[PDB]
């Protein structure tokens, strides 16, 4: 029937299968770069471009990169520091699951009318179902935004600088030559503070349409 | 500095696990089998409870694998000389309780199936006083792995 | 008093205990719930092997039995010999164990293992649950784990037969007979606890009152059971757990 | 709350022969009286039933003489229902015969 | 790296309130005494498995021994 | 009929648990990537120059055992054929 | 201790057969590697449920029955009673 | 400067002391196993009441095992060979009455098994000479822990 | 830098590893032989399939023969004075394990033979007790190729 189609409680839900996929699909993909250079006292032992490369799960506490020891021209490994994957992959993998569930009420509503009109049943579990998946991605969503400000300020160069002694040594000074860029995680969590607010929306809708 | 083929303490170990556990093993079926042909002879439907005590004296034969195949991996050349003679402890005190709880079950299973061949109410006690053979057993097996890890 | 009522969960965590795995577990589970989903046509089928009669009249027994295994494979954190991994492993951050005078040390590795030391002041976290898989692979699981698995065993064993003291009572307290209470019950019950409560809140003190900062020269449980017992009280050789205790 | 075992009493039965014969009858259905001998000290023959018991086992006998003689002729043998009513009239020796 | 007093309370809470509302919710049916038994005995076992193991895993004396390939291995792979 | 259930219902419970162990273990041979906590055996002689090809050989090691998977499943279809000769 | 004993039994025997059985299984090998492991998972299993499920199980059943009748029943299960037989014609099946 | 080849004295000392305590936990499962077997072939009431000696069997082979496990864990390298030998004679005390203890079980088990199924007056001086041969395993008990910590 | 005299611990290894089970075999073949000479009179037809426990003997030998075989092919003058001790106690293991199995199965073949002739029914029983003999044997087989190869 093309009158339910027609009707807002459903057209909702297509809007929210499209914005949950915009959302989840760039939440876990995004990528971006930082490079660095090092101001040796020896200027044999001198760096000048250091590729260092981060994208999801953004475990950087499983990420490293290679640049020189500042002694007799050798290297070392530097392990960046946090688990940010403990949010991230929770919280897309919510997004992933979720928006299946969107797609099965879409076709819900598509062909088993039918069944939707008997005896109210399909809103009840319906509206239930929604209810509790928008209470989990309030949780992920959440933490997984104060894990982007976690990943925010452990961006900053000047930590990581701080913190390695051969940088600290007099003559041995690590600047970074390129920052990183995180935009494209900014647009993900906005996103998904649409994708929230929308199933609010419905679940509004959903309850009028109940009673 | 170590002296001379200093695993062999550890090896011998490694043998005396299963050496007296095969013995006892082996007694163990030896009397019972011999019981079980007669046991049959009045009541052939008891060749499912003949079983009972042989399964459960293959469990000595295991326990004799148990610390022998543990060190037959974790040997090496460059021992020390002591914990090869924990070693050496651990195996004979597995194997002679091997020998321990072989002659217990032998005898025991086959009396208490000749006694469970005329009376069947006597299989409870049969079954019950075989417990104290693989625990027996246990404890062997208790002192060997406390010797082949401290 | 019946006692089956209370073996009915007794014997399966016991049993939980001597299987403690969690594959296993599983395993015969579903073997228990396959004697159950097949209850009916089971019941209606002659089966002269009365091992096969046995086994299932006590069928829910056997699913008892397996739950509890599985529990116990959960909370040892054992599944065919292998651990289970929450990815809680926190304890010992290996960067930093560079970092802790640790330089070059692979170099020394290509021949040795180099065991980690307690307390560097840069480790320190439990496990969200039972052993920490890093026991699962490490040499010293032996003598890590088989300790505290002995003491573990001595306390349930206490408290199962405490149980069992109070159970005396209660038949007692049912058929009036005062002479087994004042001679009785009280008198054996706190011979028992003066013993084994006190071991119990030693074993505990222990263990929540001495840290790696105190190994060396650190006091032993055996050694202070063994000075109570035969009445022997050095000044020195082993650490005190606190004053007057003597 | 401590589980014990039932409460257990013994109950005395005075009652008439032949309505003794119908209450056992009763009781045989349901299934929860134990009985307790009295007279151990009386053996079958002066407890008066004991040709009753041998008339019953005669024919017992010959109803698996009948039952093996089926097997032979292989007839299905359902025996489904009307088992459990049994019936205590006094020409069951009729039928027997 | 854990709070103790996290898991601590979580399973306080957890096998306290199972063993302390069995008895306020269940049926005065011929079994009420039975169950109530056996869901109090449960959770007592199990919590006191759990504490136990658990405060074994607390205030280690010793390290765990590993081999030199997996130092390697835990060095490249995380903490 | 043919290959009854009596000897084939075997057959059929062991390539389930087959079917589900073997999936269990390719998941953790290639999602988790072989974590050498939960599985230290591999084969390899020469790797100063990083773990990238251990990385590699997770790839070939969680697919060797989904062959064993096929090989079950197929069994097992074959074995509830055989039952449903009845 | 027992509980100790065969905790440590069950947990030395599983580790054993993972190091023995289904270790030599994995190999650089691709196909030959799956195909020799798929035999080898087959005898993993059948001694799998042989010797731990069936053995070691009626054992632990064994153990945990003593200490329940020893340990246990010594202290407050004093005296019997005469086992009560209500009649019932149980013969409808027989 | 302390002497090598010390430890030949502690390890084997908790394997001695295991040893002849397992050889007497064998016999007295054996000759009252035999026993018990035989009365309830004649009797199956009493079945349940027969089963004390076995319990002591065990309580010896706890005997030996405490001590065993007591020595096994008390044990280094770097001995000062005076404990370690202290902990071999330990050993060898408690082993030989764990064997003395199993011989006496086993012997008096049997017959006061064989004797309380004709005169029940019998049945309280078996448990008697029971309690005296845990006496028995329980002085050698004491000299071994007492050499235990010496 | 290896001392004299050590390729004997090897040799001597696969000297015992076959003879012991030989001897083991020898009673195998011995018992379970003269048993079924008597039990032919009365049932010729049980001849032929009471060939089983020799054959399994037989078996039992091939262990030994298997392990005395393997030690030869990795036998070497260039001894480490480590792996020609390994080869030892492989040898010394294996073939008292086939002695003690062929003991065994000798006599528990010719008692199980004594009983199907008596009664048919004892034939499958027997088997599987026989079974289990030749278990312990391949149990002693499996320690010796550990350590032979080791």
């Amino acid at each position: 029937q093309f009158r339910v189609v027609k009707e807002p409680l459903g057209f909702v839900k297509v809007l929210q299968w499209v914005f949950a996929i915009f959302a989840f699909a760039t939440c876990g993909s995004y990528t971006g770069e930082l490079r660095l250079s090092v101001e040796c006292a020896n200027k044999t032992e001198s760096a000048l471009n250091i590729e260092v490369e981060f994208e999801y799960p953004f475990r950087l506490h499983q990420v490293y990169f290679d640049a020189p020891s500042c002694v007799k021209g050798g290297t070392t490994k530097i392990f960046l520091v946090g688990d940010y994957s403990s949010s991230a992959e929770f919280f897309v993998t919510v997004a992933v699951f979720a928006f299946l569930y969107s797609m099965g009420a879409l076709a819900t509503y598509i062909f088993l009318q039918n069944k939707y009109r008997e005896n109210n049943k399909g809103p009840m579990m319906d509206f239930l179902a929604t209810a509790v998946f928008a209470f989990m991605w309030l949780v992920s969503s959440s933490a997984w935004a104060k894990g982007l400000s976690d990943v925010k300020m452990a961006t900053d160069p000047e930590n990581i600088i701080k913190e390695m002694p051969m940088c600290r040594q007099t003559g041995n000074t690590c600047k970074e030559l390129r920052d990183p860029v995180t935009s494209g995680l900014n647009t993900s969590v906005v996103f998904g503070f649409l994708n929230l607010v929308l199933w609010v929306g419905n679940l509004w809708f959903v309850f009028k349409e109940t009673g | 500095n170590n002296p001379e083929y200093s695993s062999f303490f550890g090896v011998m170990g490694a043998s005396s696990a299963m050496v007296f556990s095969a013995m006892g093993a082996a007694y163990g079926t030896a009397k019972s089998g011999t019981g079980i042909a007669a046991m049959s002879v009045m009541r052939p439907e008891l060749i499912m409870k003949s079983i009972i005590p042989v399964v459960m004296a293959g469990i000595i034969a295991i326990y004799g694998l148990v610390v022998a195949v543990l060190i037959a991996n974790s040997l090496t050349d460059g021992i020390t000389l002591y914990r090869s003679f924990l070693q050496l402890g651990a195996g004979l005190s597995v194997g002679l309780s091997g020998l321990a709880a072989g002659f217990a079950i032998g005898i025991v299973g086959d009396a208490g199936v000749r006694g469970t061949a005329q009376q069947p109410r006597l299989f409870v006690g049969m079954i019950l006083i075989l417990i104290f053979a693989e625990v027996l057993g246990l404890y062997g097996l208790i002192v060997a792995l406390i010797l082949s890890t401290k | 008093i019946n006692p089956a009522p209370y073996t009915v969960i007794t014997f399966p965590f016991l049993f939980a205990v001597m299987f403690g795995d969690f594959g296993h577990g599983i395993l015969m589970t579903l073997f228990a719930v396959w004697m159950v989903l097949r209850e009916s046509r089971i019941l209606s089928q002659k089966h002269e092997n009365e091992m096969f009669s046995m086994v299932f009249s006590g069928r829910y027994i056997i699913l008892l039995m397996g739950l509890f295994s599985i529990y116990t494979g959960l909370i040892y954190n054992d599944c065919f010999s292998k651990s289970l991994n929450i990815f809680g492993s926190s304890w010992s951050v290996r960067p930093m164990f560079t970092q802790g005078n640790w330089t070059e040390e692979t170099l020394l590795g290509s021949s040795v293992l180099q065991l980690n030391p307690a307390i560097p002041g840069v480790f320190g976290g439990p496990y969200p649950f039972g052993i920490d898989p890093i026991w699962n692979i490490a040499t010293n699981k032996l003598t890590f784990l088989n300790s505290f698995k002995m003491k573990m065993s001595v306390i349930l064993g206490i408290i199962h037969m405490l149980f069992g003291v109070s159970l005396s009572l209660f038949n007692h307290i049912y058929f009036k007979k005062p002479l087994n209470i004042y001679f009785g019950f009280i008198p054996e019950i706190i011979f028992m606890s003066s013993l084994f409560g006190y071991l119990v809140i030693l074993i505990f003190y222990k263990w929540t009152a001495y840290d790696a900062h105190s190994s060396r020269n650190a006091p032993s449980l055996l050694i202070h059971f063994i000075n109570m017992f035969l009445f022997s009280y050095p000044e020195s050789g082993n650490a005190m757990l606190y004053s007057g205790q003597k | 709350e401590l589980f014990r075992s039932e409460e257990m009493t013994l109950a005395q039965l005075f009652l008439q022969s032949e309505a003794a014969y119908c209450c056992v009858s009763e009781l045989g259905e349901l299934g929860k009286v134990q009985f307790r001998d009295l007279n151990p000290d009386v053996n079958v023959f002066q407890r008066k039933f004991v040709n009753e018991v041998r008339r019953c086992e005669e024919m017992d006998r010959k109803l698996r003489f009948v039952e093996k003689e089926i097997r032979k002729a292989n007839i299905p043998i359902m025996d489904t229902g009307e088992n459990p009513e049994v019936p205590f009239p006094r020409d069951m020796i009729d039928l027997e015969a | 790296a854990h709070s103790f007093a996290l898991p601590v309370i979580i399973f306080t809470t957890f096998w306290g309130l199972i063993g302390i509302a069995g008895p306020w919710f269940v049926p005065k049916g011929p079994n009420r005494g039975v169950i109530i038994t056996m869901l109090v005995a449960t959770a007592v076992c199990c919590y006191l498995f759990w504490l136990i193991a658990i405060l074994a895993q607390l205030n280690p004396l010793f390290g765990p021994q590993l081999k030199n390939e997996t130092i390697w291995y835990v060095r490249f792979l995380w903490e | 009929l043919c290959c009854g259930p009596k000897l084939a219902a075997c057959g059929i419970v062991l390539s389930a648990w087959g079917v589900i162990m073997l999936i269990m273990l390719g998941i953790f041979f290639n999602v988790h990537s072989a974590v050498l906590i939960e599985d230290v055996p591999f084969t390899e002689k020469d790797f100063e120059n990083g773990p990238q090809n251990i990385y590699n050989l997770y790839e070939q090691v969680s697919y060797n055992c989904f062959i064993a998977a096929g090989l079950y499943l197929l069994l097992g279809g074959f074995s509830f054929c055989q039952v449903r000769l009845n | 201790l027992r509980l100790w004993a065969l905790s440590l039994a069950h947990a030395q025997l599983s580790e054993v057969l993972w190091t023995m059985v289904i270790h030599i299984g994995l190999h650089v090998r691709s196909l030959a590697g799956g195909l020799g492991l798929f035999f080898i998972f087959a005898a993993f299993a059948t001694l799998t449920v042989a010797i731990l499920l069936i053995m070691e199980g009626l054992s632990a059943f064994l153990h945990a029955l003593r200490l329940h009748w020893v340990e246990f029943q010594n202290k407050f299960y004093t005296g019997t009673g005469f086992k009560f037989l209500p009649f019932s014609f149980e013969h409808i099946r027989e």
